């Protein structure tokens, strides 16, 4: 008789790629690969994962927090990932702010960018005592508290001039310390208010439009202010006012003073942000709902099965599966062959 | 190429379905067909080694920048996404080769595997049996469906027929 | 290395024109050189599929920023310029890889024709001829050029010398 | 007799790389690599592709197509792929511009590199009726029509005081608002005049130089004018004028409102850029000449063979070979063997 | 008898990793890799490697010459690698300056980036002859010199007016050309002084905050001065002042003239740098001992032997080994075998 | 995997100490062992080789960026530190990839190379020997390690033993 080696022959619908053969068919693969569906988002596996930045303080918004509202004064916890779920972070509550004329919308998303976030105890800077004669510290039913009808951003002091005979002045200057550890940066938020003539008379001696200069870590800023014809009031308290505010903030270094060069209606910083570490941010949406091994932008939570994954790329943070081109196949069985037979 | 050239047979044997390789015995009873499960699960195990190693490559992940904010740093985001986009598709490239060269790999053993099986044939056959050169070899007995299986078990005595065999080595 | 340890030829025969590898034959007639074409296509189907694979790859294009401006900012079009430098330098070495390994293929299956080759020899001189090792076979026969032509085609027969043959399978 | 198999040998020149036996001599080769030569810029092929921004605007340079120039004022076809020909554009008519004063020069590279450009058919501001007294459009002989001796820049206006008795005035402050679509960006043309004492007078009531701070997506610029002195008339009319105006830009994205403090001698914004989507970008030259498959900065068009290509990197699109470091080669015969005689 | 091929058994503690088989043992390896030490800086062979900007000038910092302080004017060699050794580069004598309220401390770091750095031997701008009355050169005994108790930064020019009876002013212009070659970037270097009320009062007839603007490569600077109040005197000359000065720089691209719009207390440009080409900078510090193929952040100088490296990955430049993430090993010997017996 | 299927022998002999491959023989002298040089400086050079390979790969410094400064353009210095990152991590990925297939290379050499000395034995034995095909050949003569060391040498002839050899081609 006749002894021979020879290969099995089956059904081969599965094509994998070869240097040398070109396309080939096999009896069998491996899948590498996988389309992942769209989630919701989720906490990730083994990494604390922040979403608003104090979420004991409820009604607050990520902005009010970040500025000092009244109410949305608490713990912001730390965290070595984030969530951004506003790209443009709304306020909801306090005085009138004209958002659109700073950066200052973007304040809690720089915020959440660090590992370790918390609001200074002590002022920066003494109000009252801050050039330009002696201040009392403005209030308003605006920002109201929960044991009182009237208040103000604890990030800042609305510093009106005490004296009768209140009158216009010379821009003075303030330096504004770093009074955060050397291993954290300080956010230093400031601004001004401004309101029609005879309202600026009554506050501050002087219906001409103010002027304001910041200076730190080689920034340079430069606001002058309006006399009434406002816009509408927005995302504020629902009281009418014939006024407005104008917030801003500015980064210092460990160790950097920055300036603030101000006239009448300057709103000057109190307690400051201290901010040290790095968290890894992602865009997404609330709420956060489980645990997953990877958080995706486009797909939310998901779980790693496959090494790798097809569909769209984006960022994303964790136990992920790595991006491909094409669906990839590992070879899992022989090549093609034609049913052998006799006759 | 190898068993082109070689002359192996180019064809495949649907009754082979215990296994990927093995043997096949022509003569009077017609053919019979039994698969090497050694050899078999040898492939299996290289793909399955070769998964792992796949598996086992580690990239960074891509997040947002700390400090650019959105409005404030346009053209800075803009670079960073390019940096993203550009990084994809660059260990998206370097998968596809890793892959390629698996598949490469796998498909080209198959002629291996066969000239293995007929060092396994060769041993088994004893001395009696001619060798052919393309995988098959020339018997003075008779090999059934019965005698070709325990070939394929290694079991396979040339004695049985009252034929030379080739002793192990202790 | 294959062939070194082994002891094939490690020359090369200049008749050998129609083709990269085949059968030399030695006797009275001197030496006949015949080019096994099989082979020979076998290997350059190989390297054509090589270079549809590497012709394949596909990179994004490098473009400018459509939002940094010069002069305005330098400073970010010069980390543009460095991005673009590292990715050229990067694509550049996977695909210097990419050919070496190709090379590296190409080059080593040689003597993977040569065994191939062997067997095809082997099967056609019949079960009269000696297997020495080395890529040679002892016949009992004379074979000059017109002999080495039809091994060369696969169609030699032994039994024209009265000579033994294997038979092929019908399949 | 003896039969043996063997390897051919011939003539092998060419060289490659191996892992296991180093550069290897072989008969023959498939080159991989070309170097390109240095040809003229071309159209895309497949894809549109932008020269100048108003092709139809003849003797109208990219620039003063995008201050909106009298004469240069037509469509702006949308493209995916665009080049960048002057790297320092420059007017060539109307009223003479400090052009380095400001970044404006670059607004035409910006709006080239948006897919869609259209400039908007109403006015973003009512000038005639600003802050800041009631306002005459104010023209200039500088800048002619082919049906008109005088006009003005279509994206601003010349707002003077109409009544007599004017004077100086406090900084006004003006929004500009977002009236382009959701997907567009709003590019915003602004500046001010300029000119000597007594000029200054007439014009404006105030001799004094007067000052302007515009605020877009949390940038602030600063600018204070000049009185007198100016540097000499350039890329303008030709007409002689004892003034300047200087002008800038400012970017608005999507739903943001724009701010502009001003004094005497402010050129409101009036019609605007609305841009849409990307275009691919590179440096070239004009004009363009037939089609190409790819587009190269150093060698201008060119068409794909070779799927590499060595010598100058630079930025590339289109269909393009993929940069190498060394002319690669793949083997494409045998490696090199000693011809084989008998005695 | 029988005769078998075999393949030999030795000790095989090394591994390394296969595609097939995973992780095998092996008889022998060549190491690939390893971990550098921390050593001293040092000259990177077969490049000049800069440290201090003026190595002839003693008792000089980095800063001190960038500003063009007496004694501190001479050679700056060209270097085509550089080592930046002060992130917050100071000052060490002439007049007091409040460096973070600009980015001038970053001026030397800006230099050293350049290969070829010098400073104009021509004044770019006649500071006497500037707009806003005639100005004497204003010196200052906190600038001392080997022949000379007083003097002041070479880059700078104290204009203070002339004649009697000076008064305020409204803000002048001056346009600062570009004097270097068509291949060179000119860093322009500007301030400006002030007071207490009664010296200001002295020296410009004006004791008000003065204010301060410059343009350059579209960028806009803005500056309001102090009058009093000052931070304590630090890295000067040890003098006493009753006044500080605040410095600034600009970038001017070739054929890009600058302007600085300035009042009372103007230290106008006067000596100016001119740079070219790049050098290689890393981090690092002095000083330099011997010579490395390669420099590395983290480890300093080193020689190449390995082709790779392990540890902490970092800015490096020159012949340097390649990071990887594990300590790879090539194979120089034969799997594992277990040893075998007869009976 | 050949070897485990062809029935090679899977053990090592510590014997083989002057090389990594060889020959044993099997008779009353009890076991020879004898290393084959030829063999082992084959499979040396390929690694050599295959270092000087992997030590050409040249990659761009990462340095500074020259007109960014510190705290003037953080934001920009975080997306440098980023690209030096995902540089240094995708190369230590090649290099890797590179490393694991040269290593995959060498270790699957191993019965190739006793394949190739499986050849140069056969020719040396003569055509007396007998082929068993698990990489051993049974022979008429006894051969001690006197026999084996002439075989490693590749000196051993047939013709001492009066047994009839295979002459060599005049090349
Ligand atoms: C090899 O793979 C291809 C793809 O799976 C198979 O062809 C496909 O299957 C049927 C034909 O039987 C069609 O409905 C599909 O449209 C085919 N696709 C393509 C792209 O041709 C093919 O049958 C497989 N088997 C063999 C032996 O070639
Ligand atoms: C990813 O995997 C986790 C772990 O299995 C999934 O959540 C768990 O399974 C069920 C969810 O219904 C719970 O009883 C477990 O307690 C969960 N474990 C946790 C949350 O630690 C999760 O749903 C998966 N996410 C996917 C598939 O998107
Ligand atoms: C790779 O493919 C083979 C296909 O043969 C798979 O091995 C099979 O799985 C069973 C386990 O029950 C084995 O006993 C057999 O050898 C195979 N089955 C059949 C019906 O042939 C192996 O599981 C695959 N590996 C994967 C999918 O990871
Ligand atoms: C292998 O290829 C190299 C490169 O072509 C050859 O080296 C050249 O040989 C020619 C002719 O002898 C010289 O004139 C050149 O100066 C050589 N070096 C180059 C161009 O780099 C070498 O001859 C080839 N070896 C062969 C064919 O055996
Ligand atoms: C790239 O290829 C195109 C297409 O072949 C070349 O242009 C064509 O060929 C001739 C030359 O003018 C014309 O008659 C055709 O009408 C052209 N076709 C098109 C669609 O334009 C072009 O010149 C090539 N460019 C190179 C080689 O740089
Ligand atoms: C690779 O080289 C072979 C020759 O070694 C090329 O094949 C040639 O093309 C003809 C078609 O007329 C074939 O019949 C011959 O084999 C060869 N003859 C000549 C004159 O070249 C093959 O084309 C090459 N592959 C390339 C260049 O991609
Ligand atoms: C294969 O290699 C491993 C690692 O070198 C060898 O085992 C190591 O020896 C140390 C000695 O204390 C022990 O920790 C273990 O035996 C091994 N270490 C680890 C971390 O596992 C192993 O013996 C080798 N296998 C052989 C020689 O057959
Ligand atoms: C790097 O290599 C250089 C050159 O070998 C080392 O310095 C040399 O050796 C000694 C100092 O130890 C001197 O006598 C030589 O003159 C030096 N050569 C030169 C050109 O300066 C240097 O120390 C090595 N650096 C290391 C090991 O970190
Ligand atoms: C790889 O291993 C071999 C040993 O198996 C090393 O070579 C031996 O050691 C020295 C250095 O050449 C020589 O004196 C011996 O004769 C060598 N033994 C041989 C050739 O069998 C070789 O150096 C190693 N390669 C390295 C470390 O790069
Ligand atoms: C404040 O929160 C309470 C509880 O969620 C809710 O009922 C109430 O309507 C909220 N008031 C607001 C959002 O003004
Ligand atoms: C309410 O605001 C007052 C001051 O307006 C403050 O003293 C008090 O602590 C606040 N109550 C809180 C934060 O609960
Ligand atoms: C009171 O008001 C006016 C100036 O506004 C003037 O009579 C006098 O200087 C002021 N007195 C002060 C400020 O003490
Ligand atoms: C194969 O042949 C033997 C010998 O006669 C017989 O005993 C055995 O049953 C046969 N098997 C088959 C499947 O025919
Ligand atoms: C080879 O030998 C045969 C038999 O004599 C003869 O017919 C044939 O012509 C010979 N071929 C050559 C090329 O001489
Ligand atoms: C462009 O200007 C030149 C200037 O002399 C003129 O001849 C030509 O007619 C102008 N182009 C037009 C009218 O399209
Ligand atoms: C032609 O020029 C005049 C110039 O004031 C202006 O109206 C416009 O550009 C054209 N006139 C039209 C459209 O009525
Ligand atoms: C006339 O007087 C001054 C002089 O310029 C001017 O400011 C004022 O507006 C004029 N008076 C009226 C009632 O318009
Ligand atoms: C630097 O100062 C020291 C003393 O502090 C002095 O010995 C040395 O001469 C000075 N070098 C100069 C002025 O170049
Ligand atoms: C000393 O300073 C004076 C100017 O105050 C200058 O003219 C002189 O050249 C300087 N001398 C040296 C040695 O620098
Ligand atoms: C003299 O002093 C007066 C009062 O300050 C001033 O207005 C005038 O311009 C001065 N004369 C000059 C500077 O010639
Ligand atoms: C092997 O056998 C021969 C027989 O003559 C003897 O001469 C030789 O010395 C033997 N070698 C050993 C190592 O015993």
């Amino acid at each position: 008789d006749r002894i021979c080696t020879g290969i099995t022959s089956s059904n081969s619908p599965h094509v994998v790629k070869t240097a040398t053969q070109g396309e080939v068919n096999v009896t069998g693969v491996i899948p590498l690969t996988t389309t992942p569906t769209k989630s919701h988002f989720a906490n990730l596996k083994g990494t604390k994962t922040r979403g608003k930045l104090c979420p004991t303080c409820l009604n607050c918004t990520d902005l009010d927090v970040a500025l000092g509202r009244p109410m949305c004064v608490g713990v912001t916890p730390s965290a070595k990932a984030s969530i951004l779920h506003e790209v443009r972070p709304v306020t909801s509550g306090c005085f009138p702010i004209m958002h659109d004329r700073t950066k200052i919308r973007q304040l809690p998303n720089l915020l959440r960018g660090y590992e370790k976030i918390r609001l200074s105890t002590q002022n920066v800077i003494n109000a009252e005592k801050a050039p330009g004669g002696p201040y009392r510290l403005g209030t308003s039913g605006s920002c109201p508290n929960a044991t009182s009808r009237s208040g103000f951003f604890a990030t800042m002091a609305w510093a009106v001039p005490k004296d009768n005979n209140k009158t216009a002045t010379n821009p003075l200057t303030v330096e504004v310390p770093h009074i955060c550890t050397k291993e954290e940066d300080q956010i230093t938020v400031w601004g001004f208010h401004s309101d029609d003539k005879t309202q600026m008379k009554n506050l501050y001696g002087d219906s001409n439009p103010q002027k304001f200069t910041s200076s730190a870590n080689g920034v340079t800023t430069h606001y002058v202010s309006q006399i009434g014809g406002f816009p509408d009031q927005t995302e504020d308290g629902g009281l009418p006012q014939s006024g407005r505010i104008v917030v801003d903030y500015m980064v210092q270094k460990p160790g950097k003073t920055g300036t603030i060069v101000y006239q009448r209606g300057i709103l000057l910083p109190q307690k400051v942000w201290c901010a040290s570490g790095r968290s890894k941010v992602i865009k997404g949406s609330l709420p956060l709902i489980g645990e997953a091994d990877c958080l995706h932008e486009k797909y939310g939570g998901l779980n790693k099965s496959k090494p790798y994954y097809t569909g769209e790329h984006a960022k994303a943070i964790g136990n992920c599966p790595i991006w491909v081109k094409t669906p990839l196949k590992l070879a899992n069985g022989t090549k093609y062959r034609p049913p052998a037979k006799l006759l | 190429f190898f068993g082109a050239i070689a002359g192996f047979l180019e064809g495949g044997w649907e009754g082979m379905i215990a296994g990927w390789h093995g043997y096949t015995s022509h003569g009077a009873h017609g053919v019979a067909v039994a698969a090497d499960l050694k050899s078999t699960q040898e492939a299996i195990n290289k793909i399955t080694k070769n998964l792992n190693s796949l598996s086992e490559l580690e990239v960074k992940n891509l997040q947002r920048l700390s400090g650019a904010m959105d409005e404030l740093h346009n053209e800075i985001l803009e670079l960073d996404e390019k940096v993203d986009d550009l990084r994809a598709d660059t260990i998206s490239s370097q998968i596809e080769l890793a892959v390629l060269l698996s598949n490469e790999g796998i498909i080209n053993s198959e002629d291996e595997h066969l000239l293995a099986l007929e060092r396994k044939l060769k041993k088994m056959l004893g001395p009696s049996a001619v060798d052919i050169g393309n995988g098959c070899f020339e018997t003075k007995h008779k090999c059934n469906q019965t005698c070709l299986d325990r070939i394929a078990a290694g079991t396979f005595n040339a004695g049985e027929f009252s034929l030379p065999t080739f002793d192990s080595l202790n």
